[PDB]
């Protein structure tokens, strides 16, 4: 499909494609669009961090700021250029495939109240009056018909609406040139069933890599694969991590380390020495993950599928979720979309450049800087501006 | 050939009735053929409670759809708009002789919302409320009739439930109300307070004594209009407090909308109602005060009417006096001084009538007596419609006419006084 | 002209008060819709809720505040609170007559619950709550341009289509 | 039929409510009551069986027929998320069998080229509405007539529509 165009930060709220709704479960709440199907952009800084930190807390090259993002033109700003991007990768037959899987990739939702994914309950309506009695004579409807209890959803401020919603695509947190991947419920995104997954993402900067410009719409596509493995819950344990750098710097002998997610996501070069055609590094994560992703495939199949009081929004959802397997979600990563889009990307190391060379800020603008069809002039001779930022980057 | 519609400057909310469908089966949930000695069930059992209400407007920035459900939840407190757990179900048994069709249709309810100005609507938006359901049945179609091949329909609405008009005035959202916390004492002075800035607002208010009261402003001006709240004060109250319960539903009590008109209030409270006075935009920074006297005397005649003071009678000859009449059984008093010197002997002509609407009209006179105030009844049944019958009334002497509108044949009523001698 | 007299016989203190079922709201008749049948078919109308709970009305006082109002009914009277998890659900049936039509619409009835300030044999202060029971129906056979009762589709004021009632205890602190 | 009285261009009909297809009668089974028992079929309307049955034409795609039909008529695909309904019932005699059988019923939608005054293209939309039985009482042996059990062409049980729309380009 296509994403939705007519949205501004001046929208009137509609509770179809414009809502306000409350973050996780605290008081605060923020303002939300829809542009696809379960798939959000809320132009807003992340309410989950504090938008001013410690000096000790700050981050070597980050930028902080506690004052971006909070006027409505930036908002809108964001708000375009968020669309803008969108639009870009879904101008593309992969990229259009990888918002679609997105949009039906929902995250499991759990059964019935009192435990059980099989039939509803029952029920009688209707009598016709009489001679007869006809007191049985009368209509039957299962009870429920919707008890599944789906976990992608936001809820409005009143807590009386509720909106289905896979991805959120908030502004940055306290670093402003930090994108960020995160789970609503770390049980739910290791489990097998999924969870919703929101999005941290800058595409007002970009920084210069060997003679060109990163693209934003591939860090937006790093992003959503990573959200893949929140959707279908096949999130690894936190310590499954392989070594990716020698510290050949320090006096002492010591390892920088990479989550396999991250590794298997960015691309480059670098991961193809961990997927090998006979493989040299397992853990239980791959195999347990393998069989949780089955487990839910079998409760869809021999349980969801054979009942008929559910909506087709769920079900044909996750007949298309199931359709693909989980060794695509691995093999899946940024070098494939760099060769479809003919994006240019770092290629050795691309998650420890902040080591090997200090990056330079350049300002991104929609759509002079930025159309549907890349940076005009290409990464090469796009005629870009120095961030003012540069001056504000932390020096650790 | 227009119908008159009596209502008082504002906005209002109607429910003009129930069982609307859509032009070219467009409503049609569909139609079941039930065979001879079978029955036929159509069911809305309510398993996805989403409903797809609809909504037209003549203006979209003034009332938009929010406006049109924010005036809704005033008028009737309807609160779900988008969904409904309701059901409904209809079942047809068709006789052993001859089969039977049943055709089923969605509903809506159609609220209008008007804002009503100098007798014309000048906005109106209808909002159609998913309702429960309409089941026409006929005859089976005998095979195979003929097909007559017709054009589609304009987009429109037919109704197929009871004929319905139910009225409910409600507060403009747009006019600040000030709120009186303690309830009202036989005499009360409100002053007006200067943020309101000589915009027309509302005061809400309860009253401690049930009784007439006369309601005015500083010399009669402005005029005053004073609202009941709907179904106030059945449920929470403290004593002598005003426990307001958010209730925007307004009914026209009394009360005139040109500002520029004297008159003063007379009309009957109830201690345990609460009231709404709406004064209207002032074109002057005139502090002003809202004066409550509970009566004691003979005014207690003159409710529940605004009394309309004319001043311009300083001369013999032909006037007349146009004002926003009042519904069909509702009053509107005028006191008028008849011009020259008073001498309870001098005495001239006078002639009472109206031009269209007819009326049933008491006249009373003003004399101070051993009491004080005091209003003499001195004519009864006077038929003001095109009336023949002259009195002499004495020069310089206060009057009141009180009308009751018998008939209602215009937006305004012109009442005439004609003075001879 | 018709006055409502807040005196009652009771000892001075605070009470808990049933008022009864079958309470209707004002101004709140046709917000649920209606059925329009015609010419021998039967309409039904209900409403079946798994969905746990509908909202009830509160109408507190500067003394009764909700906590203390929820509190004492559900100690006293129905644990409304969690009883209205369960589902509850009812029906009406009404069938119009041949080359006829009918119209029926729904409300919803009340339970109406009181807090009341008892003070030298009069209540000076008192609180309502509604908690939803059950619906009624009110239906009418009409013809084309038949005028209808104006009280047959709105209601002014709050009252009980069944006989009210007056279930107290006084409310001690313990 | 042919050479209507219309102008020249494309026109959205609907053709009324009842449709039922030839060959789908019993495709949805049947029931067989028998000595005072009522017997009841009936079907919910929901999801896959709410889909729409589509017939196009070279000028006439899916997506030019679902459109059209959509801006004229009764939206379909928001109508047909929401679970419909129906039933219907019959009692049988004492001491004798009843067999009935449900077949749904369809909103017959078409898009029409009219060329000179002459019907020259016809696309053909079909979107399930409700359904409609049909009943009769049997003894052992009884031969049953041809009209009962089967249809040869898709037919109106109601009387046909015919409620025409210009197509502006
Ligand atoms: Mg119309
Ligand atoms: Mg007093
Ligand atoms: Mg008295
Ligand atoms: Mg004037
Ligand atoms: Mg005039
Ligand atoms: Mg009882
Ligand atoms: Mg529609």
């Amino acid at each position: 499909m296509n994403i939705n165009d007519n949205l501004s930060i001046n929208s009137p709220v509609d509770n179809k494609n414009v809502v306000v709704v409350r973050a996780r479960k605290t008081d605060t709440v923020f303002k939300a669009f829809k542009v696809a199907p379960n798939i959000w952009v809320a132009p807003e800084r992340y309410y989950g961090e504090s938008l001013s930190i410690d000096e000790e807390y700050k981050v070597d090259g980050g930028i902080y700021d506690s004052n971006f993002l909070s006027q409505d033109s930036e908002k809108d700003k964001f708000l375009q250029a968020i669309i803008t991007l969108l639009k870009r990768i879904n101008s593309t037959n992969a990229g259009e495939k990888l918002l679609s899987l997105i949009s039906t990739a929902i995250p499991f939702p759990y059964g019935y109240i009192g435990g059980g994914y099989y039939a509803p309950n029952m029920i009688t309506f209707g009598s016709a009056p009489k001679k007869k009695l006809n007191s049985l004579i009368s209509s039957t409807i299962p009870f429920p018909y919707a008890g599944y209890r789906e976990t992608n959803y936001l809820s409005s401020e009143d807590n009386k609406s509720f909106y289905a919603s896979n991805i959120v695509i908030f502004g940055p947190g306290a670093n402003i040139v930090e994108n960020n991947t995160v789970f609503y419920k770390k049980e739910d995104a290791e489990n097998g069933m999924g969870t919703m997954t929101e999005i941290w993402f800058q595409p007002f900067l970009t920084y210069k890599y060997d003679e060109f410009y990163i693209d934003p719409a591939i860090e937006l596509i790093k992003c959503l694969i990573k959200s893949l493995y929140f959707l279908y819950g096949i999130k690894p344990s936190d310590d499954l991590v392989i070594p990716y750098r020698l510290r050949s710097e320090l006096e002492n002998i010591e390892y920088s380390q990479l989550n396999i997610v991250d590794l298997l996501v960015s691309g480059g070069i670098d991961p193809k020495f961990i997927n090998t055609d006979p493989y040299w590094f397992t853990d239980n994560y791959f195999s347990n993950a393998k069989k949780v992703f089955e487990d839910h495939r079998n409760i869809y199949e021999t349980e969801i599928e054979g009942n008929n009081a559910i909506g087709n929004d769920i079900k044909l959802r996750l007949k298309q979720k199931f359709r693909i397997n989980i060794n695509d979600i691995w093999e899946l990563n940024l070098n494939y979309f760099s060769k479809e889009f003919s994006i240019m990307m770092p290629d050795r190391f691309n998650n420890a450049l902040k080591h090997f060379y200090r990056k330079q800020y350049y300002k991104i603008d929609y759509p002079e800087n930025y159309s549907i069809n890349g940076f005009v002039n290409g990464q090469i001779n796009a005629q870009l501006s120095l961030s003012d930022r540069n001056q504000d980057i932390i020096n650790k | 050939t227009q119908r008159v519609l009596p209502y008082s400057n504002g906005l209002y909310v109607i429910n003009k009735g129930d069982g609307y469908i859509r032009t070219n089966d467009k409503d049609l949930i569909g139609t079941l053929l039930i065979e001879a000695g079978s029955s036929g069930s159509i069911i809305q059992p309510r398993l996805r409670n989403t409903t797809r209400p609809l909504f037209t407007t003549s203006n979209d920035t003034k009332f938009s759809q929010q406006y049109t459900e924010e005036r809704l939840k005033d008028a009737f407190n309807v609160q779900l708009f988008n969904t409904s757990t309701s059901l409904f179900k209809f079942v047809e048994e068709a006789p052993s002789d001859k089969n039977i069709c049943i055709k089923a249709y969605n509903t809506y309810e159609k609220y209008e919302l008007i804002d009503y100005q100098n007798g014309s609507i000048v906005n109106k938006a209808e909002y159609y409320l998913p309702s429960l359901g309409y089941c026409e049945v006929t005859n089976a179609p005998s095979p195979e009739s003929e097909v007559v091949k017709m054009q589609v329909a304009e987009d429109g609405f037919i109704q197929n439930g009871p004929e319905e008009e139910i009225v409910v005035g409600v507060i403009d959202p747009s006019e600040n109300i000030q709120e009186i916390n303690t309830a009202i004492s036989d005499n009360y002075t409100y002053n007006i307070p200067g943020i309101v800035n000589n915009n027309p607002f509302y005061i809400l208010f309860t009253v401690n004594t049930t009784g007439i009261y006369k309601i005015n402003a500083q010399n009669n001006l402005p005029s005053l209009k004073i609202y009941e709240a709907i179904g106030s004060g059945n449920r929470n109250f403290q004593s002598g407090n005003l426990c307001d319960d958010d209730i925007k539903a307004i009914n026209y009590i009394t009360g005139f909308d040109s500002p520029n008109a004297k008159s003063y209030l007379v009309v009957l409270l109830n201690k345990d109602k609460n009231y709404y006075i709406r004064v209207p935009q002032t074109s002057s920074n005139i502090e002003n005060q809202i004066q409550f006297k509970r009566e004691e005397g003979d005014l207690r005649n003159l409710m529940n009417s605004s009394v309309n003071i004319i001043d311009n009678l300083n001369s013999t000859g032909a006037h007349y006096y146009t004002r926003q009449s009042p519904d069909v059984h509702d009053y509107i008093s005028y006191e008028f001084t008849i011009p020259g010197n008073f001498n309870n002997k001098d005495t001239s002509n006078i002639r009472l009538y109206t031009s269209y609407n007819q009326g049933i009209g008491t006249l009373f006179r003003v004399t101070e007596t051993d009491a004080g105030y005091n209003l003499i009844n001195i004519q009864q049944n006077l038929h003001l419609l095109n009336n023949t019958n002259s009195i002499r009334l004495l020069n310089g002497a206060i009057y009141i006419l009180k009308v009751e509108v018998t008939e209602l044949n215009n937006y305004n009523i012109r009442l005439h006084i004609d003075i001879t001698n | 002209v018709i006055n409502y007299s807040d005196t009652i016989d009771l000892a001075d203190g605070n009470y808990v008060v049933r008022r009864g079922d079958g309470w209707i709201l004002s101004r709140q008749n046709q917000i649920l819709g209606g059925s329009v049948i015609s010419n021998g078919s039967t309409g039904i109308v209900g409403d079946l809720r798994v969905n746990d709970n509908a909202i009830p009305y509160y109408y507190p006082t500067p003394s009764f505040n909700e906590e203390y109002i929820k509190n004492n009914i559900q100690t006293v009277f129905t644990n409304f609170t969690e009883a209205n998890q369960i589902p509850i659900g009812f029906e009406f049936s009404k069938t119009a007559p041949s080359n006829k039509n009918l119209y029926m619409y729904l409300q919803y009835t009340y339970i109406r619950y009181e807090i009341i300030k008892v003070l030298q044999h009069e209540i000076i202060e008192r609180a309502v709550l509604y908690v939803p029971s059950l619906g009624y129906v009110k239906s009418i056979e009409f013809n084309p341009g038949e005028k209808i009762n104006k009280d047959f589709y709105f209601l002014t004021n709050d009252k009980c289509i069944l006989n009210e009632q007056f279930l107290y205890k006084k409310i001690l602190e313990t």
